[PDB]
């Protein structure tokens, strides 16, 4: 898509899911 | 306020690290939300007193391609410069030659938000009026008179007349 590595799409997931833990945190 | 202050002092420390992520996503989502939390005064208030977080917005600001994270992160400058402790904290981080930086964007809600920072600097914030200088201020300033609407160019007027 952006033509990620699998790391990279790896930790481009694992980073927005803590986004979505904080955006649920911080409503 | 304080239930508020302290949920923002909790996550600040990660929002840090995604805002200095090497992916460019990660950087745009975690600006918007640092953008959000800068909206609500407690939560401001824990921005400001995080030099990490103030330096991670405002190099994201200035190393950004990205139109939307650059908008939100001088919003989110904008925001802390209407406090005094949020303005030491803009200048301490290296604030003014970024926001100087970023009186090049062809972007309009951009360029906004990096005048009006400027000029609340250049206004209420001991040491800004060199800073500016040192960055090429005026002659960044100089160079949207001809290129800007009225409304802009009364408040870029007006930081020149506090630089000259």
């Amino acid at each position: 898509p952006d033509g990620l590595s699998q790391e990279q799409l790896e930790h481009r997931e694992r980073s927005l899911q803590t986004l979505r833990d904080i955006q649920r945190m911080l409503f | 306020y304080q239930d508020d202050a302290e949920l923002a002092t909790r996550a600040i420390p990660e929002l840090t690290k995604l805002l200095n992520d090497e992916d460019q996503v990660v950087v745009n989502k975690a600006a918007v939300m640092v953008h959000q939390l800068s909206k609500k005064e407690a939560s401001r208030h824990a921005i400001m007193r995080s030099p990490q977080m103030v330096s991670a917005i405002v190099r994201t600001m200035q190393n950004t391609n990205d139109v939307e994270t650059a908008r939100c992160t001088a919003g989110t400058l904008h925001n802390l410069s209407h406090h005094r402790e949020g303005l030491l904290a803009i200048f301490k981080s290296g604030g003014i030659p970024a926001l100087v930086k970023m009186l090049g964007s062809p972007v309009d809600s951009v360029l906004f938000y990096a005048i009006t920072t400027l000029h609340n600097l250049l206004l209420h914030q001991e040491g800004a009026k060199m800073a500016v200088r040192l960055a090429g201020g005026l002659q960044k300033m100089v160079a949207l008179l001809n290129k800007t609407n009225v409304k802009f160019l009364a408040i870029t007027t007006d930081c020149l007349q506090i630089l000259a």
